């Protein structure tokens, strides 16, 4: 879940900042840069107390732990 | 004894719940003041690092 | 609504478990599923390989619809408990105190002692008279028709299980020379009406336990037989 | 108004003139306890 | 069975209601205790942070831009700062 | 008679049991509400602890 959430928001960032004119030029050239499909991760990201086998699981906290590590790894790779 | 028991349990729960809520309200405002305090330290460090630069 | 929602939840749970149940006795093979090797053991052929992508999504949908509605029904328990108790009480008292007058009148007006004794036993068992006592000035209790009105009380409490068992069983014996042939047309339909409707009363009075039993998907994990 | 409803009205004309439950409930309740025991087995 | 006395059932079932209130008192205590223990655990962290925040304020006010020298030994002789990388697993 | 008193007795019983269920409901929804609040507090506190570690390291020398 954390893996795909990070990958989803990175692809979103990359798409948002991709020059629009280039996008359309590629489309006309028959090489459309395919826009990523939208997803519904927010409700999972808002879960602070998943009740499972008598435990109260903070899913948000756990996802953050991995997403933060992914952010740091992205930045290390860039440098 | 039933009526007395129902009244007692409701009371003791109401009292303890109210205290827990008060404890969480205090802890929230503690973090709010602490963030404000940390932020000012951070700004002060930023300013200092720029001055050296 | 309480009954409708329980029936709907039951339909959905039965759907999921029946699909699953069917799959367990019909495990797939290479001929029906190209991705399933002949080397795959029965249980994996019964579960894992026995569902397409579309089947797995559809199952999670229904499971979610069940569990989601279970939450909303549970949140409405207190309101439901009160309204069910009021409705069951009202139906039972209206039926016993008022609806049974006409067949009781006709039981004394004619010489039908057996039918009279059961109709009276029913009334004795459940009737919660507003005054505290049965009205003896009642014309139907004597044998003659009405020029008569009874105000039936409204309580938020159902009968006990013994009360309901006795009433239902005694009413049943009337509609089962049989005791049935010695009763009028509209009255027989009236007992049948109440006997049919009272079938679900125990379920509805025990709402919480019934809710869980309508949403039970616990058996999907267990595999001791395999 | 169905045909059997009309026939029943004619049947009415040919008709005109010219306790133990507590025990059964006790048997039933006893048999129910066996069901619960069987479930345990 | 069904042969029991009405008032006897009433009293027994009322006694069981008082038992339910007993278990509900125990259930309530457990709930409030689990919540207290977490908030209590936070208090130790909050206090320990507050003192760290206060002695940093002091250390920061005493920073002198005119005085501060830059050392290339911070690169070769001393480790790079690393933030906490602890992850929770095996939660059951 | 005794059945009329039984009806009153069971109505009383019904009222008490209803009230017990209301206490249980409150207890469960209070637990859930506080679980959220403790999660939020831990989230903010963890962040504030991390930020302090960072700021301190900006002002302090590393380990040899
Ligand atoms: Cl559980
Ligand atoms: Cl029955």
């Amino acid at each position: 879940l954390a893996d795909q959430i990070f990958a989803y928001y990175k692809v979103m960032a990359g798409s948002l900042l991709l020059d629009k004119r280039l996008r359309s030029e590629c489309k006309n050239q028959g090489a459309t840069i395919h826009l990523p499909p939208s997803n519904r991760y927010e409700t999972l990201l808002k879960q602070r107390h998943v009740q499972l086998l008598g435990r109260s699981i903070d899913l948000n906290r756990l996802i953050t732990q991995r997403v933060s590590a992914a952010m740091y790894k992205s930045l290390e790779l860039a440098i | 004894y039933t009526t007395q028991s129902l009244a007692s349990v409701a009371y003791l729960i109401n009292t303890l719940a109210n205290n827990v809520l008060q404890m969480l309200d205090i802890q929230a405002s503690q973090l709010r003041r602490m963030e404000s305090s940390i932020n000012h330290i951070s700004q002060t460090v930023d300013i200092h690092k720029e001055k050296v630069a | 609504l309480a009954l409708q929602g329980l029936q709907l939840l039951s339909q959905w749970s039965a759907h999921v478990m029946e699909v699953y149940s069917w799959k367990l006795v019909h495990p797939t093979d290479k001929y029906s599923n190209k991705d399933c090797p002949d080397s795959a053991e029965e249980y994996e052929r019964a579960t894992r390989y026995n569902y397409t992508s579309e089947e797995k999504f559809a199952l999670v949908e229904v499971i979610a619809m069940i569990k989601g509605l279970q939450v909303l029904m549970g949140r409405m328990e207190s309101v439901f408990n009160h309204a069910i108790r009021h409705t069951v009480y009202a139906a039972l008292q209206d039926f016993s105190q008022v609806t049974l007058r006409e067949p009781l009148r006709q039981a004394i007006k004619k010489k039908k002692n057996v039918i009279q004794s059961v109709l009276q036993a029913i009334r004795k068992t459940v009737c919660d008279w507003e005054t505290g006592h049965e009205p003896f000035n009642d014309p139907a209790l004597r044998g003659e028709k009405d020029p008569f009105d009874i105000k039936v009380p409204r309580r938020a409490v159902g009968p006990s299980s013994t009360q309901l068992y006795m009433v239902r069983t005694m009413l049943e014996s009337l509609i089962a020379k049989t005791l049935r042939s010695s009763l009028e047309g509209p009255t027989i339909l009236d007992i049948e009406k109440f006997h049919r409707e009272s079938f679900f009363y125990t379920h509805l009075i025990n709402f919480s336990e019934t809710l869980q039993q309508c949403c039970d998907l616990s058996q999907l994990w267990f595999r001791e037989f395999f | 108004v169905t045909l059997e409803d009309a026939l029943s009205n004619v049947d009415l004309l040919e008709e005109l003139p010219l306790a133990r439950y507590i025990e059964q409930a006790t048997v039933h309740s006893s048999m129910n306890e066996m069901l619960e025991e069987g479930q345990e087995y | 069975g069904i042969k029991n006395e009405l008032e006897c059932v009433t009293n027994i079932s009322l006694a069981n209601i008082i038992r339910q209130l007993s278990s509900l008192s125990k259930y309530a205590e457990d709930i409030f205790g689990e919540l207290f223990n977490e908030a209590h655990s936070f208090s130790f962290r909050v206090n320990s942070l507050q003192e760290r925040v206060d002695r940093l304020s002091v250390s920061v006010t005493q920073l002198d831009p005119k005085e501060e020298e830059l050392s290339l030994q911070d690169i070769t002789m001393r480790k790079a700062f690393r933030s906490s990388t602890i992850q929770d697993q095996q939660l059951f | 008679r005794e059945i009329h008193q039984d009806w009153a007795n069971r109505e009383y019983i019904e009222i008490i049991t209803s009230s017990i269920k209301k206490i249980a409901d409150f207890l469960n929804s209070f637990d859930m509400s506080c679980r959220s609040r403790l999660a939020t507090l831990n989230e903010k506190l963890t962040a504030l602890e991390r930020r302090i570690e960072y700021i301190e390291a900006r002002v302090t020398k590393g380990e040899t």
